[PDB]
């Protein structure tokens, strides 16, 4: 009985959202406001806002009631 | 309504809890904002390691919330000297807490009140995050929060330095403190004030530098501190293996961005290493 | 998140026919209750719908000039609260003027927009005693509104999906050189979309995408490849067809919407006041 990680498999009914760490590489972070040094010190990054916005944009796009 | 009151569970400054039939009922500003927070957040969440909101009702401006009934909490486990916390039990508690927190963070909600008494256990040994009266959504740029969240003993250094903008770290740090309280059976950093909390954190883990925390002095409540060397982690936790020490270090990184997230913590070797987490039915009960 | 939300599970309906059935059921239930309790004083379902549209406009106006500045998420939450409440309730029982203020109050609480009750009622264009009476009415109806929403308070609005789609267009769709030129016009469509029942029939992501693509269409720009290539809908032809049908139905909903008429709303307001004075 050994634990083994498995990512949460929750259907979003929409286009796949790019990974949080790859947002900068793919060029997403060039279109969101940069976090201030105080925000970075608190642990808030613009990647969080961009990821949340993309997830909300793609959530349930393909869903039918 | 359809609930027969059975026992009086507890009374706090904020609400009173009754065992009723088995569920637990919690009782010019209108309906109280904390109850509304709990209702609005727990209706959108469904996970075995998050407390379930089964029903709610009331009359006039008062309101009652119905939850699953819980046998005990982690605080009673820690403070019970008769209970022996094996590494398997600690790993099980940590795993369940981190799975609940991963589900919570994935839905962009910070608990902001993590502590042993807010980690409830049922008679099947399933740990659930409870007391969502301080929980709030995160990831919104314009949404600015207060830094007085989390109990002081479990408050992260960024919060103690007055961070208004923050992320999952304020939970993960608390998680680390909980983990420490699981290993030492006593509060890790029992400060009596914000200054005392920061002093204890720096005297135990070392005073952070620019390398450890690049934007530390940018926080509006940053205080300069005497350079402390900090006690090495293996000295504080003499019974902790290398994997557990790596987990602790990841949870106690001063940089909140560098601090490990719930998913990264779950992926660490500590949880996949032997021994496996104790099954929920085999977890100790007080 | 929307994909496992109460809004998607319980408050997104299959067709306008279902909404009409719910509203007619509410009207008939009020009629039966009044007949058992207590005439042409009764309101017709279309009259109820006209008054609901008028008071949704009134709620929009109230939230527009609310001080401190009301976040647009709070306004959307309050409007959705109003729509959901009057899906299953008659305006002859609960007056829309007080229900809309209760919706704004509860939305302020739920969306963590900290506004004290005295400064909430200070935004009302009424005398201080009238403001106190309105506050008392709002406190009376707060729990009623929460019950009629079935304790589903989190409302997923299309504004954040709109922002996410704009980010995605700026990053992955260089053919549209400046997606920001779509914002204003699309926002306008969003507002018009809010006036219909689309919020009870379509996902926020679908609503935001429809607004953006309609803005592009009025701009003369075809972003069909954005759906095809960027969203990988070339792989699933049926998914693309379903999405296009959803957008077309949404545009049809907007084009068939009719604003309430001033004479009609005056007559219906007289009838509603008679209904509340009676019974
Ligand atoms: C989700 C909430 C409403 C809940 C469910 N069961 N339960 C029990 N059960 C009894 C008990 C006794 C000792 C330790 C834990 C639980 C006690 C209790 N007490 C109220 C406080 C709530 C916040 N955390 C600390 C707790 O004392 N709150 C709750």
């Amino acid at each position: 009985a050994l634990y083994e990680y498995q990512p949460l498999q929750i259907e979003t009914y929409g286009p796949h959202v790019p990974e949080l760490e790859m947002l900068g590489r793919l060029g997403y972070l060039n279109h969101v406001r940069a976090a201030s040094p105080q925000d970075l010190a608190g642990g808030y990054t613009s990647s969080l806002a961009c990821h949340r916005a993309l997830q909300d944009a793609f959530s349930g796009l393909f869903w039918q009631p | 309504k359809r609930y027969e009151k059975l026992d009086f569970l507890g009374e706090g400054q904020f609400a009173t809890v009754y065992k009723a039939r088995i569920v637990a009922i919690k009782k010019k500003d209108g309906i109280n904002r904390t109850a509304l927070r709990e209702i609005k957040l727990l209706q959108e969440l469904s996970h075995p390691n998050i407390i379930g909101l089964l029903d709610a009702f009331g009359h006039k401006s008062n309101i009652s919330l119905v939850f699953d009934f819980m046998e005990t909490d982690l605080e009673v486990i820690i403070k019970d000297n008769s209970l022996v916390l094996t590494p398997s039990h600690i790993k099980a508690y940590m795993l369940m807490t981190l799975q609940g927190l991963e589900y919570l963070h994935q839905h962009w909600i910070l608990h902001r009140d993590l502590k042993p008494n807010n980690l409830l256990l049922d008679e099947n040994g399933v740990l659930k995050l409870a007391d969502f009266g301080l929980a709030k959504s995160f990831g919104s740029p314009n949404r600015a929060y207060t830094h007085q969240v989390v109990t002081r003993w479990y408050r992260a250094p960024e919060l103690l330095f007055g961070a208004r903008m923050y992320g999952v770290g304020v939970d993960m740090w608390a998680v680390g403190c909980i983990l420490a309280e699981l290993l030492l059976r006593v509060p890790f950093l029992p400060g009596d004030s914000d200054l005392d909390q920061l002093t204890r954190i720096f005297e135990t883990l070392g005073t952070p530098t620019e390398e450890q925390w690049p934007d530390m002095c940018s926080l509006p409540d940053y205080v300069t501190f005497k350079s402390f060397p900090g006690i090495p982690l293996h000295h504080i936790f003499s019974a902790a293996g290398d994997d557990l020490l790596d987990l602790i270090q990841g949870l106690f990184l001063f940089n909140p961005c560098a601090r490990i997230t719930a998913t990264q913590a779950l992926k660490m070797k500590y949880f996949s290493n032997r021994p496996g987490p104790t099954p929920g039915c085999q977890l100790p009960r007080p | 998140m929307y994909h496992n939300s109460s809004q998607k599970r319980h408050w997104t309906f299959s067709s306008e026919e279902q909404l009409a059935r719910l509203r007619a059921d509410a009207n008939r239930k009020f009629r039966c209750k009044a007949v058992a309790n207590g005439d042409p004083v009764f309101l017709e379902p279309h009259e109820e719908m006209t008054l609901c549209k008028y008071y949704e406009k009134r709620l929009l106006e109230f939230c527009s000039v609310f001080k401190p500045a009301m976040p647009r998420s709070v306004v959307g939450t309050a409007c959705m609260y109003f729509k959901r409440f009057y899906l299953n309730n008659s305006v002859m029982e609960y007056h829309p003027r007080i229900i809309m203020l209760t919706c704004a109050f509860l939305a302020c609480k739920v969306d963590e927009f900290n506004v004290s009750s005295p400064q909430f009622v200070g935004n009302l264009r009424e005398s201080p005693l009238g403001q106190e009476k309105a506050l008392e009415q709002i406190l009376e109806y707060e729990l009623l509104l929460i019950q009629q929403l079935n304790f589903h308070l989190i409302v997923h609005n299309p504004y954040r999906p709109f922002e996410g789609f704009l980010i995605d267009l700026k990053t992955r769709y260089p053919i549209l050189e400046n997606p920001e030129i779509l914002r204003k016009t699309a926002d306008d469509f969003l507002n018009r979309i809010a006036l219909t029942d689309a919020y009870l029939l379509y996902t926020p992501s679908q609503i935001a995408l429809t607004a953006i693509l309609s803005s592009a269409s009025r701009a003369g720009i075809t972003m069909e490849s954005y759906l095809s290539e960027s969203l990988m809908l070339k792989e699933n032809r049926t998914c693309l067809s379903q999405l296009l049908d959803i957008m077309k139905s949404m545009r049809n909903l907007v084009k068939k919407y009719e604003p309430p008429r001033s004479e009609e709303v005056a007559v219906l307001k007289q009838k509603l006041e008679r209904c509340h004075s009676a019974e």
